[PDB]
RNA sequence: AAGCCUCCCGGUGGAUGGCUCGGCUCGGGCACCGAAGAAGGGCGCGGCAAGCAGCGAAAUGCUCGGGUGAGGCGCAAGCAGCCGUUGACCCCGAGGUCCCCUAAUGGGAUAUCCUGCCGGGUUUCCGGCUCCCGGUUUAUAACUGGGUGGGAACCCCCCGAACGGAAACAUCUUAGUAGGGGGAGGAAAAGAAAUCAAUUGAGAUCCCCUGAGUAGGGGCGACCGAAAGGGGGACAGCCCAAACUAAACCUGCCGAUGAUAAGUCGGUGGGGAUGUGGUGUUACGACCUCUAGCCUGAGGUUGACCUCGGCUUUCCUAACCUAUCUAGCCGAACUCCCCUGGAACGGGGGGCCAUAGAGGGUGAAAGCCCCGUAGGCUAAAGAUAGGUGGAAAGUGGCUA
RNA sequence: AGCAAACUAAGUACCGUGAGGGAAAGCUGAAAAGAACCCCGGAAGGGGGAGUGCAAAGAGCCUGAAACCGGGUGGUUAUAC
RNA sequence: GGUGCAGAUCCCGGCGGUAGUAACAGCGAAGGGGGGUGAGAAUCCCCCUCGCCGGAAGGGCAAGGGUUUCCCGGCAACGUUCGUCAGCCGGGAGUUAGCCGGUCCUAAGGUAGGGCCUAAUAGGUACCUACCGAAAGGGAAAGGGGUUAACAUUCCCCUGCCU
RNA sequence: CCCCAUGAAAAGGGAGUCUGGAACGAUCCCGGGAGACCGUACCUAGAACCGACACUGGUGCCCCGGUGAGAAGCCCAAG
């Protein structure tokens, strides 16, 4: 019951507010994650592991050191391009070109939200 | 420096107290002007914030 | 109620020479209680006020001590000097 | 040499092509704000802050609930610092602060600025201060309690042209238009026949398709112009003055009871016989009064009379329950092999989902990478609607 | 073009004593990786050599027409439209 | 269907030729020598000299402007040429009152509320009440010497005066 | 001296004459305290105002040794 004007979609994803940006970092997890997790998809935080599945560096596994919620980028320790000067600057990827290999629970908030998102038993 | 909760605890006298020794630290804050060279930026804004938390308890005791 | 102390070039030599301080209030434009503010909050006893406006939206008061009493000391505890 | 024609390269220039977080038209919802100070404006607020947006001396944001889960400090990427896992930022609900002008309203402003008199605590500061109405107090003194302005268009009421056309022009038309003044609402206005039409029929108002450019008006010129009836959309009806009664009546404040409501009881004040309250409002007749005669329950009295139990109209909202709204959430299936390429979302081969193949994003043209979609779920608190619930008054029918 | 207004401030700038009138202006790239360093220059997103990128019409940045101007190719020119 | 352009003294944008041409004279002023700074001086700075105004080209202050004022640093644009300079550009600053003026009073004149009028008002107004109307009219009381880069009957010192 | 010109009004000042009241009491000397609020920089013009401009126009008002009647024309101080 939304609009398919393309330009009413595209005013959403460039306007969207602060509590409601984590779509735009949405991932897959990896096969092994979501037989312990029950499931599919997360959104993507600073201290995950991460590989890329498309792109010149595909295979690429590292870690996340940066976010960009605005945009929907990831910035992978490793990964990196330098300057003229010599200092390495990083290489931004979108989040749905990347599959979470593993997480950091840490938050326990984060823990519980994926327990509600109906985590087999415990 | 960020009370939330001791200040409904105390009674409206030691308000008045705190409400004033918070406005003599950002008068003497504001050497910013004279470039004497704040190294926090930030805690003219923190007690700012503070004297409005002051007030807002002051109101609450039905003042 | 006093906003911020004013300690430019002129503002100093007022201090060593004259021995005044330079306020920027608020321009609440009914006024008695400068005199009192001051000497209250510093504990110091106040001679002569004089006020001025700016042209730059400020009030400016030129506030001269006794001379029991020194301006210096009053800076110097604010950090002027 | 001045040169001349043609093509190439460059400059200058910004057409052509492609793109698009902007417009434009329709459908559908929804619909008043303000003396408890509106709409509109002016000045301020950021560590460095000029503009826009946000905010108001508590000023780039304060408090309490709910959602969310790791970053946040707007457009806007710097220097420097800080806030947040004791759950921030952000979103929803409820509160606090809310400068000056402004209907502007104590008095004045060709000063967005000045300046009073009472009352209260008491630095600050906070309340009261034309035209009417109902009251108090000695009588023009003073005091208690109660319209004004805004809104894109739409609506109601008064005042009210010319240009142009008539092939000139004055009656006429344009036109009760444009415009002016006053008054509202989420709709206004109209509205229950002193109506229509025609052999005795219909039955309040309003809107649409018609009747119809018909009847009819007019230098009978240019031109102007109905209603009834037919087909539909929605389709309600009351209430007063009067006859008969004659204080049986209305209302402010205080106390109790009642869910702080309506109401009931008690005490004080203002009204009211120059009429408050009850009955009662329609036409080959309606309503009222008296007399005579026939018709639910209980009771009394002399088959007859009277008194309490159904019905009609009106007043009320809290507790509880239900549904919806203000928010967020769940939601299938490939990122398999080879080639081109900076990058597959392209070509060739193989597979899968579909109540989902609307649309978007991602380094190229993606049902299966991600958001979404078909389809489902949610709220401590407010808001709305319904249910449940409480009370007051007035009351026989028929025939002559 | 579409509302006058797609943009650093539209009834904004600006014009009028006033009632009032009323503009212009979009686009690097997938990612700033926005050109280190060396020679010249007073300096200049200035020149040259480099380097980044699939690709520099590289900040006056998509594509980049014509008019106009400069350099060159091929014909030709001071007894005649 | 908003559908085909050479014309509309067409509308808008860009660009020629005139042409590196006119103008930078006229209103009664004028420069020269030596030195400096700077990448770069007819044009900015220093010294000497010469010329012009002298009832204005000097001094003091309004309405109006609104930061143009003062210090430091600049020269892409700006100034009829140049510019190292500036009323331009960037960064910092600056206006102090019992005695000066507003504030008060009234003038010619106006307004609000009442009355009277108006179909109505944002309309008229002879009357009543109140208020407004002068930074050159009326209107209590101060002078000197000094002090800053920039204010001074306003700040300091001495001597005063008004309510 | 002149007019068929007769040439502002108020707040605010001072004084006088009376009436009422108290016996303490100054318009004279000495000492002490107070006197809100707002303007104030700069130009004021052959470059700061208005005229599209650093426009020969307009807007200004007040003031300023010799020769000579002179604020004229000519020459020169202060600037």
């Amino acid at each position: 019951m939304i609009s398919s004007k393309p330009s009413k979609q595209r005013k959403l994803v460039y306007n969207l507010p602060n509590h409601l940006r984590y779509k735009l970092l949405t991932a897959r997890l990896s096969e092994d994650l979501e037989k312990q997790y029950g499931i599919k998809r997360i959104s993507i935080r600073k201290g995950d592991s991460v590989k890329l599945m498309r792109g010149s560096q595909v295979g690429y596994e590292g870690k996340v050191v940066e976010v960009d919620r605005k945009r929907g980028r990831v910035a992978i320790e490793g990964l990196t391009k330098k300057k003229a000067d010599g200092t390495p600057v990083y290489v931004w990827v979108h989040a749905s070109k990347v599959i979470i290999t593993k997480l950091d629970t840490g938050d326990k908030e984060r823990m519980d939200a994926i327990e509600r998102k109906r985590k087999m038993r415990e | 420096p960020l009370e939330v909760d001791e200040l409904r605890k105390m009674d409206l006298k030691q308000l008045k107290e705190r409400l004033n020794e918070l406005e003599m630290q950002l008068l003497k804050l504001r050497v910013e002007s004279r470039m004497g060279t704040l190294k926090n930026t930030a805690s003219i804004k923190n007690t700012r914030k503070d004297i409005a938390r002051i007030l807002t308890v002051i109101g609450e005791k039905s003042k | 109620i006093i906003k911020e102390f004013l300690a430019t070039e002129k503002a100093v030599k007022l201090i060593e020479s004259q021995n005044t301080l330079t306020i920027i209030v608020n321009r609440n434009t009914t006024k008695k209680d400068i005199k009192n503010e001051v000497e209250k909050l510093f504990s110091v006893k106040v001679e002569k006020i004089n006020t001025l406006i700016t042209p730059k939206g400020e009030k400016k008061a030129y506030v001269k001590l006794k001379q029991e009493y020194k301006a210096s000391d009053v800076a110097h505890k604010l950090g002027m000097l």
